[PDB]
RNA sequence: GAGCUGUAAGCAAGCUUUGAUCCGGAGAUUUCCGAAUGGGGAAACCCACCACUCGUAAUGGAGUGGUAUCCAUAUCUGAAUUCAUAGGAUAUGAGAAGGCAGACCCGGGGAACUGAAACAUCUAAGUACCCGGAGGAAGAGAAAGCAAAUGCGAUUCCCUGAGUAGCGGCGAGCGAAACGGGAUUAGCCCAAACCAAGAGGCUUGCCUCUUGGGGUUGUAGGACACUCUGUACGGAGUUACAAAGGAACGAGGUAGAUGAAGAGGUCUGGAAAGGCCCGCCAUAGGAGGUAACAGCCCUGUAGUCAAAACUUCGUUCUCUCCUGAGUGGAUCCUGAGUACGGCGGAACACGUGAAAUUCCGUCGGAAUCCGGGAGGACCAUCUCCCAAGGCUAAAUACUCCCUAGUGACCGAUAGUGAACCAGUACCGUGAGGGAAAGGUGAAAAGCACCCCGGAAGGGGAGUGAAAGAGAUCCUGAAACCGUGUGCC
RNA sequence: AUGAGUAGCGAAAGAGGGGUGAGAAUCCCCUCCACCGAAUGCCUAAGGUUUCCUGAGGAAGGCUCGUCCGCUCAGGGUUAGUCGGGACCUAAGCCGAGGCCGAAAGGCGUAGGCGAUGGACAACAGGUUGAUAUUCCUGUACCACCUCCUCACCAUUUGAGCA
RNA sequence: GCGAGGUGAGAGGUGCCCGUACCGCAAACCGACACAGGUAGGCGAGGAGAGAAUCCUAAGGUGAUCGAGAGAACUCUCGUU
């Protein structure tokens, strides 16, 4: 399979913004994806060197709109830390 | 089941009869018996009605 | 329809009965069209992003398609519309005159 | 790219294609999560590329094993 | 053939005469679960093995394909045991599995309430229900028939016979059939005698099995002998009668095309399709929509046409297959654990009865052409058929679904439970039960702006024909709740 | 509708001073007081499934009120080789190739599997966010496996080594 | 049995999936309710005390989602006669 269709996009939050200070970008990924899988399309993709991936799953939320009710799609949630000596990504 | 291989003969339901003509419901087995015979022409031992074995045409083992 | 975008029509029906306009915009899911001058109507709209003053504003409404006709390029008479076929392509032909719309 | 243009190409040109349009699909989901992208209609077009590309491929290995 | 990017407003970004959106035919893709089938599992999740491929120094990781069981075919091995066999391994399979249309069909099992004014025989009823097999139909079917005539000639279904004959604690009830009139029509193929070939038991000149020919019936037919005759000239056929295949053409289905005639004048009106006065078309005065009721405004209708592709039927051709008459009465053949019988049950309208006929379990058990069966116990005579093998279309039953339509059918407590995001909400551990809820306007023109208020909600002003049509927005009854007051 | 402005408002100590606000007995802060303290504390199941954190809101829900909330609307939040489960094991029980039995459907059962509530199994301390932490960060470890490498030793058909 | 390359040490490297928020003697679970009920297990301090009893407290948690008055009969829960 194809790197790219294992990283979704990238999380743009407060808390992503935050790590990105400490090096590590937070992506959303393919719900089959392992993190090994993640660790190798990080490196090809971006040609960084990855330290570790960190990686969690997130429910669907509960949501309302009028009378009509339904899920969210349920996240996969992968933290890559970079190595010291390594390039940054670039976004 | 008790169901004779060659000929077919199993058990059938009808009526037990009182004195008193009360129907009750029974059945009327195949008189099945173990013997040797041939099955693909390979001797196996099945049930086979007794009637089925009154000719002789099933040749035991 | 009968009629598209860009026709020269005639208002046959309704409080500008009589009016002739151009077909400004047509809607062939609803059967409507949007002829310059015809049905204006007076819109109450509120400030926004967009514009920022607002203002009561005047605008062209859709009338249903079945109250216009084109009109005859020989008499200037409204025509029922005809088809027919003219170098391998079929083309509106005004139904009383015989000459081609478009 | 209009399928006629697709078909002219060898099995190994198309599936470059492919991989550029991926990194294209790549980059504007990208751009689309960051609120950097103008031209939301791309990202639509380079998805029907990628499968009107797939499908000619596909369309030749079928002719083959025929 | 000009807009389009669904409901669904809105914002955004775009696409389209170099033909988009949209409509039809045929393809591609088709995550995971599900018979679910690599293994497991608490369905929609987890863990593998084998090849090939991506990636790493390598492990770890990833992609594609294969890997259930049973059955069939082929091959290889072959236990206790000597040959063998069981068993095991490999390959090959558009073989089976599961679902449903709550229907129709044929079977295996099979109630009770209820009726009999109690109740057991009986009825309900071979119904409900469970289960199996299926097919577009199923079952039945080409006389061991019906009958009692100068007879009929397979089966099935409709009318009638007839609520008759009958059955029945002769109670409650149950209840035919044949003849007669119709729909539809259609007939065939084997087993055996005999011939030829081949093979194994040599059972030893006999026999069995296997191939092809032959042959298919009843005041008998066939084999076998005799002649006559065809060997395709001619006949048939894939719906039985053997079985597949291919063309050409015709008519359809699955999108569409074309298609006559009034903005006629005038009167109200927000708006004419209405009123009044005039025309015109009609193989078109079906219908829907359009600002009030339209044959002549729109989509249409009558009529006449249209298919790249797929599909249905039909007719021809190709193709395939194919002898059938007469005379003999030497001998031979004409369906065996069968027909039938006793015992125990069941089905026949028919409850064991005088009980023929058909079916099942158990036991006994024929004739076989000088033969056999039936005609309601049974015998004799006569009449009619030839069982114990198979196939066979049409007329018939039913509708979940598709197309076109119809109604002295419903019109929102009705009609489907469900007109509305309904088998939903809710209730139940679960099987399961199971609602309520339609209407602004012709068009959002959905009330800019001002005033009171935090907002809600109001009062103006505007839009509109109407806002006493302002979002639970057509009409707005009664209960019920209030305000004012003429009399008490 | 009547009953009716009636019954009830579900065990319990609150008081005052500031703040916010259109509005405060009810929300926030401060002070004192009071209650639990083998719990009314801390942790962690089954179960719930976003109720958790931040900001905004006061229609409905909250037996009063409401500026507040486990409510409404927007965002955000769950990081593991070592913790618990699976790539480990089995009990009861369940399923079951062939097989046995049974009108049918099915029942039973061998091999073989599944199946924790048990057996086996490698990480600790501190720090850190509004919301996670033996998971992230700091320090120092440990377990299994692999070899582009280095060193040491052994042995190459009674031959080390693996098993 | 397998076996020509092996064993030990060091250095370097690899280590996947699922759960992880919050409540969990409770207003979040089971009781139709923000319900005096029910809900396995681990930790569970001090004085007096045998004690996890009892009374008052620590850590920590909490002041209970209608109030202000009045202080009749009667009712309930108590105290003394
Ligand atoms: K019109
Ligand atoms: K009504
Ligand atoms: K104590
Ligand atoms: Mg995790
Ligand atoms: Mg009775
Ligand atoms: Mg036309
Ligand atoms: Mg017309
Ligand atoms: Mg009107
Ligand atoms: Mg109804
Ligand atoms: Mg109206
Ligand atoms: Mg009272
Ligand atoms: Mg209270
Ligand atoms: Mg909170
Ligand atoms: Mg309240
Ligand atoms: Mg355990
Ligand atoms: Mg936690
Ligand atoms: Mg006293």
């Amino acid at each position: 399979k194809d790197p790219r269709d294992v990283l979704k996009r990238p999380v743009i939050t407060e808390r992503s913004a935050d790590l990105m200070t400490e090096k590590k970008y937070t992506f959303e990924v393919d719900v089959r994806a392992n993190k090994t899988e993640v660790k190798d399309a990080v490196e090809s993709i971006f040609g960084v060197k990855v330290d570790k991936v960190n990686i969690m799953n997130y429910k669907g939320k509960s949501k309302r709109v009028g009378r009509y009710t339904g899920m969210t799609s349920r996240r996969r949630k992968a933290i890559v830390k970079l190595t010291a000596d390594s390039k940054e990504i670039e976004i | 089941a008790r169901k004779c291989v060659i000929t077919g003969k199993k058990t059938t339901a009808g009526n037990n009869r009182s004195h008193a003509m009360n129907a009750s419901k029974r059945t009327w087995g195949a008189n099945l018996q173990k013997v040797r015979i041939l099955v693909n022409g390979k001797p196996k031992k099945v049930y086979v009605s007794a009637r089925a074995l009154k000719s002789g045409k099933v040749e035991r083992v | 329809m009968h009629v598209k975008k860009g026709d020269k029509v005639m208002v046959i029906s309704g409080k500008d009965k009589g009016k002739q306009g151009t077909i400004l915009a047509a809607f062939p899911k609803k059967d409507r069209v949007l002829v310059e001058g015809v049905n204006m109507v007076k819109k109450h709209s509120k400030p926004t992003q967009a514009n920022p003053q607002g203002g009561i504003s005047n605008q062209e409404a859709p009338i249903h398609v079945s109250n216009v006709m084109p009109l005859d390029p020989k008499t200037g008479e409204v025509t029922r519309v005809g088809y027919k076929v003219e170098d391998g392509k079929k083309v509106r032909v005004a139904k009383k005159s015989g000459q081609v719309l478009d | 790219m209009k399928a006629n243009e697709i078909r002219d190409l060898t099995t190994a040109e198309i599936e470059q294609k492919v991989k550029s349009l991926k990194e294209e699909l790549f980059n504007l989901r990208f751009q689309l999560a960051t609120g950097q992208l103008e031209n939301t209609a791309r990202i639509r077009e380079v998805r029907k590329a990628i499968a009107r590309m797939k499908t000619v491929i596909r369309e030749r290995e079928i002719a083959a094993n025929k």
